[PDB]
């Protein structure tokens, strides 16, 4: 029936590990998370994809979230700060709202993945 | 420090190999599973063919003793013992023949059920690998993200991964 443990991965290893750059860097520390977005991306359709675990039917831990344009380019990210001990599901939901908002300020249309719709 | 970075990188290497190994172990099982699963399908099919023949034979024995009761009413008054002992002998020919194919169905079915039961064991073994597979993948992904966050480029990540 319901596992009440899974690890959901929207991204391949290649996506997770790919090198990317922001033409106009915007960065904000959101508790234990780091939010990054290229201030130069505008009027695009963007898809937020994530790797994260769940327990119960609920998001538990983010591993990594990257923002991709329709052409597959990376223009934002949410990630745990390597220094530090972890985060809760709520830090995660707040970091996402903060990123969606940042990208909408610049006239991007922002969608999230289905796994995200479902748990986050 | 460039030492903490290589230590994590080395630790990434360890988890990735473990995950590749559990993952190969898992797929071996999956392939044995799907294979015996087809074999089971071929057995069930052969059993179905046993079933319809047996059907025919059963509804013939019941058809040759449904008239052999009323025709022990013309042959009631006798009583021959070289001829009367002979007309239920083809009733024994028919019983030994349903019995024999029953024996053969039952040996097929015994083999099928044992095989089915063996594949359920494989399914349990796989299902048992999942929590370690999941934990390992997640933990291998966290090391990778920590290395990205500390400045590792994809090429260096790929070298630690061994890809």
């Amino acid at each position: 029936s319901v596992p009440a443990s899974r690890y959901l991965t929207d991204m391949t290893l290649e996506e997770m590990s790919r090198d990317w750059s922001m033409l106009i860097p915007k960065q904000k520390v959101a508790g234990p998370l780091c939010i990054r977005m290229d201030q130069a991306i505008m009027d695009k359709n963007i898809i937020l994809k994530a790797n994260f675990s769940v327990i119960f039917d609920r998001l538990e831990t983010l591993i990594l979230l990257r923002a991709f344009t329709e052409e597959g380019a990376i223009v934002g990210e949410i990630s745990p700060l390597p220094s530090l001990p972890g985060h809760t599901a709520e830090d995660v939901k707040n970091a996402v709202g903060v990123l969606i908002g940042g990208l909408e300020w610049n006239d991007n249309t922002v969608r999230v993945s289905e796994t995200l719709q479902r748990f986050a | 420090k460039e030492d903490s970075v290589e230590a994590v990188g080395a630790q990434l290497k360890v988890y990735h190999q473990q995950y590749q190994d559990k993952s190969r172990e898992y797929d071996q099982l999956y392939e044995e599973y799907t294979r015996t699963s087809q074999e089971l399908q071929m057995k069930r099919t052969a059993i179905e063919a046993f079933n319809e023949t047996i059907k025919i034979f059963e509804e013939q024995g019941q058809t040759q003793e449904k008239s052999s009761k009323e025709y022990l009413e013309r042959f009631r008054r006798e009583g021959n013992e070289k001829e009367m002992q002979r007309i239920l002998l083809n009733s024994e020919r028919l019983k030994s023949r349903i019995a024999e194919i029953h024996e053969s169905r039952t040996k097929l079915e015994q083999e099928l059920r044992a095989q089915a039961s063996d594949n359920r064991e494989i399914d349990k073994r796989m299902n048992s690998l999942k929590p370690d597979l999941m934990q390992l993948r997640k933990i291998r992904d966290q090391y990778l993200v920590w290395l990205t966050q500390k400045g590792a480029r994809q090429k260096k990540i790929n070298e630690w991964l061994g890809i």
